């Protein structure tokens, strides 16, 4: 398996306009915020979902490019596919007792499903396929400046079953972030890519997905979101030769000369990338 | 009564202010599907500096609506807000955890006071 | 006394034609005090295992000097404890007779096995087995808890007969006396009554007994609610039962730590998500607070209390109820995670709990149950009204009051609405 | 291989941003905290595990650098290797009666298991191999300021088994510390190194592991963790010239004067290192 041979870090900048980048399941649907500073948050799972959707859209289920999580799929049924492909009988909760067989099923999952190969998966269930840690990781995306989510009252001129009145007849609700610039950090691990087989074409598809995540995510509640900058740090060796935090600090985001009032466009910020260390190459043309 | 109008701790005063604004809203728009507490409690405590001005615009609109008819108290709430803000020199940028606890205590103290006959 | 009391028990039982057995250098016997008697080099063994001290070797013993470090003044073997051979045999036989489970004078408490008897024949001997481990017994127990004389339920009992309790613990074939009590039957029934009076609490579920067993109470402090992992010292100290003295000071921190380390366990297949502040843990906390701290603790919720720890416990209970209503079938609740820190550091976490509860009630105010949403807000408003500030820290006693308040308020909300 | 000749103390400062540095098995999976004060905790075993993982990654099982506590190892089977290598046969629960043979088996365990050589081990199982204390010790890491662990709710658009749940999506939740700075103390004992053979090569590898401990520990739950400062106190002789607590007090961590509100970056803190006693030198440059 010709996995990638270098370690990577990257920084992704994306913003939203009058939209809900990621709703909070247990706070109604308000956009996630830092509960002590007001900075907006977008979970890593949201961005990974968008990448999965982009891969599914652009590859259309081609060989070696299926999506494991899919949508309303039953995961145990997919585990049984791996077990049958290897000519093995799944035990009630346990991996095959032979280590080579145990690795064969997990290798089948990794080689068939792109998102297992990329982000890993937990497959310990009634049909156990083991666990994969995932060469690619992303941290929570955090807004550059505090956001002020606003609830927007919406009315509907139709009723569902039978109106209480039979004056208004419905009062909906929308949540929007008037504007926010988010910064997402991520890592790619060559040692784990060697375990899963995450290769160079996979990495190219991943860069493409990051660049084009939001172009096909349009919806009523999403608003306008787009990717603005993508800084990629490519280490010269397998284990890397610079701390990740040092590289992330080379990307400076500051309010531009148009610092008057709240920010409402990407032009209100200035982004600068410093010089990379000796053994690290920074490619920013993305 | 358990409310302490002479305390003048900024988180406590902000909690009282939040309670009075909630009362004004609920009086101006009865039957609303959600109180201003549900809408803005998270942002109010997380980033008080940038949202209390919005809450105050909304409360001004609510008081103006109240003032139009004999159901007008609007003077009462306006006086409460003017009094509470009189003791605040500046809105906090952020509040510590215990500061937010005091904020909630003040809000709940003020809310009960406005429920009195 | 101890060894002399077993000797006297052998003398008493050996006289009877049944329920016993008659079988039979020089020095002074320490059991009887008789001078110029044949001292015993090696005492007859004492049974271990099922018919003896649980956890001990089959041939355990009380007197043994198998190593040189245990020998003093140049004496060899059991010459270090000069006792006449007949007295040695008598006391060993009495202990073995009591250790036989066929005789109804034996009970096992965690690490130790307890054997009890009276100086004369008395119905208390068969009665006390239920006092230490409740299953007519219920009437006696309820009378004793109220303070009435046991004679009121059965005048046959002479309360002046003195009663002996011996607690033994196992080792590598040698036993240790963990505790030892002697008192009149009347007096030690009064102390057990005091104990059960202190433990009294409204039951959480109707299947829980009104006189919790000592083993059940101790098991609820163990690591995974199992007989092992019960601290032997804590079990031995909780002697406090039948001596009337203060409970060991480690009891309250043990219960609080157990609450801290516990969480709902549906894996037991109990369709009700198991409580962390159970009936037994709350009973233990109440007993400790009444005895050691001399506080006032009610058996049921007291809405006129106005103690800040108690009020905070009630507030926590109502917040948890709001969470449960807003999120049916939730795997975890604040009970599982924030109960310890809220009690130990209220000023640091209650703001987050209140904001979460605001989110929970906001959902209810929209969904059906559109006003238990308002009821919970009213409860929170009323409780918080008696609080001036959230304390930065609370002592162990204040945390115990917090737990009691949470338990009382939680029970009041099971079927309020 | 000659053992080290000097006594060492060291202080490690490491960060966490929107991550779970160490979950608590009892409090669901929340980050460990001191419930009386709210300060975060990271167990010593947690850090030792990361050092073990770094050693395994960087040495790839090279000779004299195996890890005794591995992910799927069975310890008694490893014990059998020592007896086989030394040509003894194990008594059922006891070491060989010949004390020289017991020392030989214990040394074979130490001589080629790096983590046994470093952190010690308890090997008194059925296949008894003895005990080792290990020169290197670590204490619980404790946050400089109380941490506010916020709880994040997430959903999965797929179900595992055959269920009619999805009516709402499948629910799950993460726990993250918005930010926290942790201080970890540690000790290296030359007398114990002389017993286990912990050499200067091992010490250099250990410093490297501490510096690069988190750079290969990325995952979906960890967030962004990084080593910020490693201050090493080297004593002039085999036994120390100063108390450990006196040395640890030289490293002072306080919040930068220009910072306010909750801490969200390492720049919010200022770290000062004082003058060491006459018999000790600080290798703060690590």
């Amino acid at each position: 398996m010709t996995a990638i041979a270098n370690r990577y870090e990257f920084v992704l900048l994306f913003d939203v306009e009058n939209g809900n980048p990621n709703g909070d399941p247990d706070a109604g649907n308000m956009p996630r915020i830092d509960p002590e500073t007001g900075h907006g948050l977008v979970t890593d799972v949201c961005l990974k979902r968008k990448i999965r959707n982009h891969v599914a859209l652009t590859k259309e289920g081609a060989e070696r490019f299926n999506i494991y999580i899919q949508e309303k799929a039953i995961l145990n049924e997919t585990h049984e596919r791996a077990y049958t492909a290897c000519d093995l009988k799944p035990e009630p909760k346990k991996l095959p007792k032979k280590v080579e067989d145990a690795k064969r099923v997990t290798d089948w999952m990794c080689t068939n499903f792109y998102d297992i190969r990329t982000f890993g998966a937990v497959m310990t269930t009634e049909v156990n396929c083991g666990q994969v840690r995932g060469p690619v990781q992303m941290a929570f995306a955090r807004s550059v400046e505090p956001v002020v989510p606003q609830e927007v009252s919406i009315t509907r001129m139709a009723v569902t079953t039978k109106a209480e009145a039979e004056d208004n007849r419905t009062m909906g609700r929308k949540h929007i972030v008037p504007y926010g610039l988010y910064v997402a950090h991520g890592f790619i691990s060559a040692p784990l890519a060697e375990k899963t087989g995450f290769s160079d074409e996979d990495l190219t598809l991943f860069w493409d997905a990051l660049v084009n995540m939001f172009e096909h995510d349009r919806s009523a509640a999403r608003g306008l979101m787009s990717s603005r900058k993508l800084i990629v740090f490519k280490h010269q060796n397998r284990l890397g030769n610079a701390p990740a935090h040092k590289l992330f600090d080379l990307v400076k985001v500051s309010r531009a000369e148009g610092s008057s009032g709240p920010a409402r466009s990407f032009a209100d910020y200035a982004v600068t990338v410093g010089q990379a260390p000796e053994g690290v190459e920074v490619k920013e043309m993305l | 009564v358990s409310l302490d109008p002479a305390r003048t701790d900024r988180p406590y005063l902000l909690g009282r202010l939040f309670a009075v604004l909630e009362k004004a809203q609920e009086d101006a728009v009865p039957g609303a599907n959600a109180t201003i507490k549900d809408r803005y409690l998270a942002s109010a405590s997380a980033n008080p500096g940038q949202v209390f001005h919005m809450l105050l615009k909304n409360a001004s609109n609510h008081t103006a609506k109240l003032r139009k008819d004999p159901e007008r108290k609007a003077i009462h709430y306006e006086i409460m807000m003017q009094e509470i803000i009189d003791n605040i020199s500046d809105f906090p940028v952020t509040m510590s955890s215990d500061e937010q606890g005091l904020f909630m205590i003040g809000y709940y103290h003020q809310r009960k006071a406005l429920f009195t006959k | 006394m101890i060894l002399q009391a077993l000797h006297g028990y052998y003398q008493r039982m050996s006289a009877d034609p049944d329920a016993g057995m008659p079988p039979y250098l020089c020095g002074q016997c320490l059991i009887t005090g008789e001078r110029q008697k044949p001292i015993a080099q090696l005492h007859p063994s004492i049974k271990g295992g099922r018919d003896g001290v649980r956890g001990a070797q089959a041939v355990a013993s009380i007197v043994s000097f198998n190593n040189t470090a245990f020998e003093s003044y140049g004496k060899e073997q059991s010459i270090n404890a000069p006792v006449s051979q007949e007295a040695a045999f008598s006391y060993v036989t009495a202990l073995n007779y009591l250790l036989n489970p066929s005789n109804r004078q034996k009970v096992t408490i965690a690490d130790a096995t307890v054997v009890f008897w009276a100086e004369r024949s008395s119905p208390a001997e068969d009665i006390f087995a239920g006092m230490f481990d409740p299953p007519r017994m219920h009437d006696l127990l309820v009378a004793i808890r109220s303070g009435k004389r046991a004679t009121d339920i059965m005048p046959d009992m002479d309360e002046s007969v003195r009663f002996h309790v011996l607690g033994l613990s196992p080792n590598a074939a040698r036993l240790s006396v963990r505790f030892w009590e002697v008192d009149t039957v009347g007096h030690m029934l009064d102390k057990v009554g005091r104990h059960y009076r202190e433990l009294e609490i409204i039951p959480q579920f109707n299947n829980e007994q009104e006189f919790p067993s000592l083993s059940t109470l101790l098991r609820q402090t163990a690591v995974l609610n199992k007989t092992e992992n019960i601290s032997p010292v804590l079990a031995g100290g909780l002697r406090a039962m039948l001596t009337g003295g203060p409970y060991p000071q480690s009891l309250l921190p043990a219960v609080l730590g157990r609450i801290r380390a516990e969480h709902a366990r549906p894996e037991d297949k109990s369709r009700y998500r198991l409580e962390v502040v159970t009936y037994y843990r709350a009973a233990l906390i109440k007993a400790y607070l009444i005895r050691n701290r001399k506080l006032e603790v009610p058996v049921s919720l007291d809405p006129a209390r106005t103690d800040r720890p108690y009020l905070l416990g009630r507030l926590f209970a109502v917040l948890e109820k709001a969470q449960e209503d807003a999120v049916p079938g939730a795997n975890a609740t604040i009970k599982d995670r924030y109960l310890a820190s809220a009690s130990a550091n209220p000023g640091q976490v209650f703001h987050m709990l209140l904001k979460n509860a605001s989110n929970h009630t906001a959902k209810l105010r929209k969904d059906p149950e559109r006003k238990s949403a308002i009821h919970y807000e009213i409860m929170m408003q009323e409780i918080i009204d008696n609080i001036s500030d959230f304390p930065v820290t609370m002592s162990s006693d204040e945390q115990g009051l917090f737990m009691i308040g949470y338990y009382h308020q939680r029970k009041a909300l099971f079927t309020k609405k």
